């Protein structure tokens, strides 16, 4: 079990999210700080997330960089199902 | 629409929003005041005149409206004021039949009084003799609490919640002054003690069941001492919890949501025990019985839920009502649930066969809240309108009104001996109405004719530094307590 | 009436979307069913405003208001799917009308984060007393009779008890009677008998010139000023020449053992006084006549030099213009008195000590002046021109305001 | 405003977050709507993690979810759960701090010194005590 | 406009150096 | 703006004087939301009919499906005072109060033991 021997390893390895900051929003939820080690994983989870996102709106960058448009997460997100709306209305 | 009188400004422009028919056919508010008939009570010396008018055939459209869509509640009499139907009028299906307000109510305390219920006619919980001892040092109470009365006005404590960012939306104190609950909009049930006496938690069944053992001192020995704050958050719904609830023997908090749940939280563990699931919608308000077995919900689904605290699904399903069910409150005998609501309507419930027995109308606004007099005969309910208005239980004729505050008066509560109502509101102030002389007088005609007594039932006023009144409690030496978030 | 919301609105947003020749029955057929959507949703997030017992809204209520209609919260983006974003929402777009349509991920981080509240607590509190309401700040305001005087007892008892504590014998009594004096709401109609107090105290308090005495008397102006309920400018008219003579006045008592307190005294009472200018201000009668008696009093010649002192830093702490306008064409008197106390072997005397103090503070107020409206070059010996007072240590008091801007 | 000041110290940190996190490996000067767009969806991805662990627990009558409730979370969001380790695996992680709590001194609150008055006996002594 | 309320407040009208003795017999 | 200054005199004709910081701009988030649905849908059923441009009918099309589709409403009057009836026919059942703690079961409470992960 890969999962189990990996959270086992996170008394250290403070993650790039602050677990004040990812245990303000799970506590506003229901889910409270139990194990701070369970507050990590979840920071880890959503970290992988949003840099899934901004790894793949770079390739949708490189082929139009340095700068991360909507034009360029528009595409990135379709592949997730996610329809990006623009504002448009300020 | 402009020649309407000013009391229907808010139900007006729900109508002006209405064009279409598919509009219509998914506001279920409307599409209920469609298929019912409007009471409208009137006089036999004005029905003259109004069939004298409909039954020639020169109008004859006009007619058959009326004698298709309204009904007509005709007594003899003599014709009301236009400021005695000002105050009884403002509900859809309004001024309701004098046939559904002549039914028998037991609305006497339990143990002689005739209009008691028995004791076995609700299925209530057993008592024993700790319940005998409690009575004793409740009596010792009493004898500090002074008959408030118009001259010892009482004094009150306001116990105001100073951050509060998550914004407080439920308040409960028990019976004894000693816990109070907040329900908050961050999805948190929050339980103070007052007194100077930790909340202790039991630590575990692997913990607690290795105490105690015919120990005489039971309750102290299974009580954890490693946990014990003046402060205990309570997690699990998620949404802004708007009903909190203590149960009468001090266990037992209740908390409902907007995720359409009422939750049932131990105050000796501190955990949640069940998740009552039956409404799909906002749970606008949960309270526990007065014997603290059974306990009614009321939400957005417009009904009211009867619980036992046994059963996953309910046992009575109150479903009359034509808009959200805001307020559940029980009789002192536990035997009737009165359901304010948002169609301006407040009945009462009999537990036995779920029937409406008793229809309140006369309110402008959503009942935001309700009370019961300590004798059972009276019920003062407040809505968005800033009207108190006190009605009989046993005729039903909304005999006071109580017109001081100004917005929306969200508490009410008697006193221990009856002799104050106090109210509190949006307004930022608690009123305090003689409630001895609110009631002094008290058919065949179905109204009293009611006075303009407002300015002599007024004691005080006692306006709060920027604090609306969520909750008004009555200790039981006779000692007013409020809790309202500061903003 | 039924206002909706405009066809021509409509046909931007069709024809940015690949429907085009859209006709306005077809477009009038768009703003009244969404037109309808918000006033079925505005009137059904105003239940959840009138059971969250708030009116005023947190963003959230249209949350729970869409979500009743069984159609999802979030705005901007629509999962089709519905599974990764159910019902919950997350609390909409931070969007402006004025924005700058472009934002930095390395800005953000810049951002300074900001401070989290302590969390929700119970305090109670008295609205009534047995029928009165206390004003606790928790609250929101022929032989004929004899009068009485329109002070209480207990009142009285209180303006004895806070004026024997604010004469500063010890120092917690005066720290609360200070805090007393600042936050009492029915202070108002004892204000007259504190104003008297203070003003015949300074003046029998400068016969001898007793410095605790005024430095407590001016942390009880200090006090008064800062109370919010009372009315202040019936009675500034003594308080205003109470703190004028506590800066230009000389000291009866040994002026180098406490000089560093009478500096502050006199810090005291220009701070009182600038902020008494800044408060009261109509036209041209307090600002203008202080203004006028400092600048005759530095204009006069052959002065007390305790007197020349207070009243500098007087004309000193007047804001950001006044010493653009007044503190330039003075200079050389400045120098020249200077050089006049540095001339000459007795240094017995104040004269010496008040010269100090003054050329300290007035080369202190050139520093902004020179900061706020020049540009540095040429500090070493262009300040020779100006008498060559502080010259080179000026220009590095200088370089020291500007590491401090370069930290800043 | 201390009022606003509970919601914005931890959503102006998760700012920083993301504009510590758009620096690994991705663009520069994003565009601001894309922004509170993309941190919008990472809140409700926290808040449906929230609600549906805490239903999957409830629903085996527990209330606090252990690793068995969030893995069957986030299969039923569609997150193929075993990439998570490698993601962790990498050293572009950052040092975020915690934000700032509104009030340092705790519970500096001391009243004023006038103490008078007493109790009728209808108010016990744990309520508080009668002004000056 | 010389009748405003403030034009008599003491504030305006009343010089504090004179009234100060100022060690002057 | 133009469409966002007719939402703030929608809301103003409504009296509502002062709501949310951004109440004009979110309600305008989700007007857009809604009429970008219902004109994709106008326009699927346009090639459904196969016709040159999208015309009220294929837009009321949308109307009718997007409202069974999605508001569900609560339940109404008929079948309230239905499941009411059935259920408030049966008696109330008798309670003994040592017999067992008064709650429902077990499986149906949030009372199980509870477990966490070993630290290691």
């Amino acid at each position: 079990t890969p999962l189990v021997d990996f959270l086992m390893q996170l008394e250290d390895y403070t993650p790039t999210i602050p677990d004040a900051v990812t245990g303000y929003y799970l506590n506003r939820a229901g889910f409270e700080a139990s194990d701070p080690r369970i507050i990590r994983l979840i920071s880890l989870a959503a970290q992988k997330f949003i840099s899934d996102i901004a790894n793949d709106a770079l390739q949708h960058c490189k082929m139009k960089k340095y700068t991360l448009t909507m034009e360029d997460l528009t595409p990135a997100l379709s592949e997730y199902g996610i329809n990006v709306k623009k504002p448009h209305y300020f | 629409h402009g020649d309407q009188e000013c009391y229907y400004q808010d139900d007006l422009r729900v109508l002006s929003s209405l064009t279409k028919k598919e509009h219509m056919k998914g506001n279920e508010t409307m599409l209920d005041f469609r298929t019912s008939k409007f009471v409208l009570r009137i006089s036999r010396d004005s029905y003259q005149l109004l069939k004298r008018h409909l039954q020639e055939k020169q109008n004859n459209q006009i007619w058959n409206i009326v004698q298709e869509h309204l009904y007509i509640d005709i007594f003899d009499g003599m014709p009301r004021s236009k400021q005695q139907i000002d105050a009884m009028v403002g509900s859809l299906a309004g001024e309701a039949k004098r046939e559904a307000n002549k039914s028998k109510v037991f609305f006497g305390l339990l143990k002689q009084d005739p209009n008691a219920p028995p004791q076995n006619r609700i299925p209530l919980p057993e008592l024993k003799d700790s319940d005998k001892l409690d009575k004793i040092m409740n009596m010792k109470e009493t004898t500090k609490r002074v008959r408030l009365g118009p001259d010892c006005l009482p004094s009150i404590c306001f116990y105001t919640f100073l951050n509060a960012y998550q914004g407080l939306t439920a308040v409960d104190v028990t019976d004894d002054s000693s816990l109070i609950a907040g329900g908050f909009a961050d999805s948190t049930v929050r339980v103070w003690s007052v007194t100077p006496k930790k909340l202790r938690s039991v630590k575990q069944a692997s913990d607690l069941s290795l105490i105690d053992k015919e120990s005489d001192d039971v309750l102290e020995r299974i009580m954890d001492e490693k946990t014990a704050s003046e402060l205990k958050i309570l997690y699990g719904h998620s949404g802004p919890v708007y009903g909190a609830s203590f149960s009468p023997d001090r266990n037992y908090l209740l908390s409902s949501s907007e995720d359409g749940t009422v939750r049932l939280w131990s105050l000796q563990t501190f955990t949640c025990l069940v998740g009552y699931k039956g409404h799909n919608y906002p749970v606008w308000d949960t309270q526990f019985s007065p014997y603290g077995y059974y306990f009614v919900s009321g939400g957005h689904d417009r009904v009211a839920r009867l619980w036992a605290t046994d059963h996953y699904q309910p046992l009575r399903i109150f479903a009359g009502h034509l808009a959200d069910v805001n307020c559940t409150r029980f009789h002192p005998n536990s035997n009737y649930v009165a359901t304010g609501s948002a169609d301006r309507t407040v009945r009462l419930w009999d537990v036995l066969n779920g029937n409406c027995v008793r229809i309140f109308t006369g309110h402008k606004g959503p009942i935001h809240s309700l009370t019961f007099s300590p004798n059972g005969r009276f019920l003062a309910t407040g809505a968005t309108d800033g009207r108190v208005l006190l009605w009989d239980i046993g005729h039903g004729l909304m005999v006071g009104e109580l017109k001081g505050h100004t917005d929306t008066v969200c508490s009410l509560r008697f006193s221990r001996d009856g002799e104050i109502l106090a109210s509190g509101s949006m307004d930022n102030t608690v009123r305090l109405w003689d409630a001895i002389k609110a009631f002094e007088d008290l058919t065949a005609t179905g109204h009293i004719n009611l006075p303009e007594n407002s300015q002599e039932l007024l004691l005080g006023t006692y306006m709060t530094k920027s604090t609306p009144v969520v909750h008004l409690h009555f200790t039981r030496r006779n000692l007013v307590l409020a809790a309202g978030a500061y903003s | 009436s039924n206002t909706v919301l405009p066809s021509e609105s409509m046909k931007v947003v069709a024809e940015s979307m690949g429907i085009a020749q859209i006709q306005e029955e077809t477009c009038q057929l768009l703003t009244d069913e969404v037109s309808y959507r918000i006033k079925e949703i505005a009137q059904d997030a105003l239940k959840f405003m009138h059971m969250g017992k708030r009116q005023k809204l947190t963003t959230s209520d249209i949350d729970y208001a869409l979500k009743l209609k069984n159609v999802e919260p979030l705005y901007g983006f629509h999962a089709q799917e519905f599974i990764p974003f159910r019902f919950a929402s997350g609390g909409g777009r931070e969007l402006y009308f004025y924005e700058e349509k472009e934002v930095d991920l390395s800005d953000i981080i810049n951002t300074p984060l900001p401070r989290v509240p302590l969390d929700v607590c119970l305090k109670a509190h008295w609205l009534s007393i047995e029928g009165c309401q206390p004003a606790i700040p928790e609250n929101p305001p022929r032989l004929k009779p004899r009068s009485i005087h329109e002070l209480s007892v207990e009142q009285q008892l209180y303006y004895k008890e806070i004026t024997e504590a604010c004469v500063g014998s010890c120092e917690a009594k005066r720290a609360e009677a200070l805090q007393s004096i600042a936050t009492d709401p029915g202070l108002y109609q004892m204000l007259p008998r504190f104003s008297t107090f203070i003003s015949e105290g300074v003046r029998v308090n400068v016969v001898q010139n007793n410095l605790a005495l005024l430095i407590y008397l001016m942390r009880m102006v200090k006090a008064l000023m800062d109370n919010p309920t009372l009315y202040l400018e019936k009675y500034v008219h003594e308080l205003i020449p109470a703190v004028m003579t506590c800066i230009v006045s000389r000291q009866l008592c040994l002026r180098p053992d406490v000089d560093n307190h009478w500096a502050l005294r006199d810090f005291a009472a220009r701070l009182v006084a600038q902020i008494c200018k800044h408060f009261s201000t109509t036209t041209n009668n307090i600002q203008s006549r202080i203004t006028k008696t400092f600048t005759k009093s530095w204009v006069d010649e052959k002065t007390p030099w305790t007197t020349r002192y207070g009243s500098i830093a007087g004309l000193a702490e007047l804001g950001h213009d006044v010493i653009k306008t007044l503190i330039l064409p003075r200079l050389q008197q400045e120098g020249e008195r200077i050089r006049s106390v540095l001339d000459g072997p007795v240094l017995s005397n104040i004269d010496r000590i008040g010269a100090d103090h003054v050329q300290s503070l007035l080369l202190k107020h050139c520093a902004p002046v020179l900061a706020k409206l020049r540009p540095p070059p040429d500090n070493q010996d262009a300040y020779r021109a100006e008498f060559g007072s502080l010259g080179p240590l000026l220009c590095s008091q200088v370089v020291k305001a500007r590491a401090q801007a370069a930290l800043q | 405003n201390p009022a606003d000041n509970y919601h914005l110290a931890r959503r102006r940190t998760l700012q920083v977050v993301v504009s510590s996190l758009l620096t690994e490996a991705g663009f520069e000067s994003a565009e601001k709507a894309s922004v509170e767009t993309l941190t919008e969806m990472l809140q409700s991805y926290i808040s449906e993690i929230g609600r549906s662990a805490k239903s999957y627990c409830e629903h085996t009558a527990r209330t606090q979810p252990t690793l068995s409730d969030i893995v069957v979370t986030l299969v039923e969001m569609g997150f193929n759960v075993d990439t998570l380790p490698a993601y962790a695996k990498r050293s572009q992680r950052m040092v975020i701090t915690a934000p700032p709590v509104t009030n340092q001194p705790v519970t500096p609150k001391a009243l004023t010194a006038g103490q008078n008055r007493p109790h009728p006996p209808h108010i016990p002594s744990h309520f508080p005590e009668f002004p000056d | 406009d010389l009748l405003a309320d403030e034009n008599f407040l003491m504030v305006t009208q009343l010089h504090w150096e004179d009234d100060i003795i100022w060690d002057g017999e | 703006p133009k469409d966002a200054q007719m939402m703030a005199q929608i809301l103003k004709d409504m009296g509502i004087t002062e709501y949310e910081p951004r109440v004009i701009n979110q309600m305008l988030e989700f007007a857009f939301r809604y009429v970008t649905t219902i004109l994709d849908d106008a326009k699927i059923y346009s090639s459904h009919a196969k016709k040159a441009t999208v015309d009220a009918d294929d837009v009321r099309l949308a109307i009718q499906c997007r409202a069974d589709q999605s508001f569900t409403s609560p339940p109404p009057r008929d079948f309230l005072l239905d499941i009411a009836r059935q259920r408030n026919q049966t008696p109330l059942p008798l309670i003994k109060p040592y017999s067992g703690p008064r709650l429902p079961p077990d499986r149906y409470c949030l009372t199980a033991p509870n477990y966490r992960l070993k630290s290691l």
